[PDB]
């Protein structure tokens, strides 16, 4: 029951994934060179690393079907609400259990709990974050499943701002059926056991490290010492 | 808001 459609879908979205997940990290030498001498010494390196990511997921998002018939604006609306949350989604990639770092090749593209706090987070946020990878990495999922459930946190109807809620959740809706499907039909027990209802719960838990990560943003950018050392486009997304 | 750098990246 896999439709025709459907099936294109899944090849669109992982092509799109393929086009702006480089799993060699080789451009993260264009970088500001990290710091782990250190106060915030990992944030202009950070900033350039999210900030590349910010790119890499608009372009993720401009190939979701349906995603262009928007209007510019709830275009800009889902992209500056949904952008920290895909992040850490497409995050998972690079996370690995053997030791809850991020592992982006060598040692100085490895990124672990110490980092993100000399990059000016605190456990408030990155117990949860860690949290997040670990189940998020234990659910195991599909790449097919991995880029459907980007595609749907990206095409959120209640983001705040939204002008046609309607055509939102209509485009996220035929995403939506299409992952349900997936599971359904490509997906073996036991691990397609609950794994729709657990990879939406995941879409609540990044609501939550979305807010969290917004008051501490909040809070990092509001001295202009911190705001002058991120990104133009950092700025831009995430506040000026 | 006026994202200029994102509405370039949209194109
Ligand atoms: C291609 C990939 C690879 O997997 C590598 C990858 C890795 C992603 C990682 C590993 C480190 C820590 C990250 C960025 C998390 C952290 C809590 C967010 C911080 C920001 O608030 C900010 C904002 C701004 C100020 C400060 C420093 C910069 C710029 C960052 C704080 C979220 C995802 C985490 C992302 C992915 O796009």
């Amino acid at each position: 029951k896999l439709s025709e459609e459907q099936q294109h879908i899944i090849a669109i979205l992982l092509d799109a994934h393929h086009k702006t997940y480089d799993p060699t990290y080789a451009d993260f030498r264009d970088f500001r060179p990290p710091v782990r001498m250190s106060p915030l010494s990992m944030l202009p390196h950070l900033a350039d690393l999210v900030s590349y990511s910010i790119q890499k997921v608009i372009g993720f998002a401009k190939m979701i079907p349906g995603f262009r018939d928007l209007t510019s604006d709830d275009q800009i609306v889902l992209l500056k609400s949904s952008a920290i949350e895909v992040i850490m989604l497409r995050s998972n990639q690079s996370f690995t259990m053997d030791d809850m770092s991020w592992d982006c090749g060598s040692q100085d593209y490895k990124y672990d709990v110490t980092d993100v706090s000399k990059a000016g987070h605190t456990l408030e946020l990155i117990e949860p974050l860690i949290k997040f990878q670990v189940g998020l990495k234990k659910l195991n999922l599909h790449e097919e499943e991995h880029v459907l459930l980007m595609a749907i946190c990206i095409v959120s109807p209640d983001r705040p701002g939204v002008q046609d809620a309607k055509l939102v959740e209509a485009i996220q809706d035929r995403l939506s059926n299409t992952l349900q499907t997936y599971i359904r039909c490509r997906h073996p027990p036991p691990g397609s056991h609950q794994l729709y209802a657990k990879m939406i719960q995941k879409l609540a838990d990044l609501r939550s490290l979305n807010e969290e990560h917004s008051k501490q943003y909040r809070s990092l950018s509001f001295q202009p010492e911190n705001s002058m050392k991120l990104t133009p486009l950092v700025l831009e997304v995430f506040g000026n | 808001k006026n994202h200029p750098m994102l509405m370039n990246l949209l194109k």
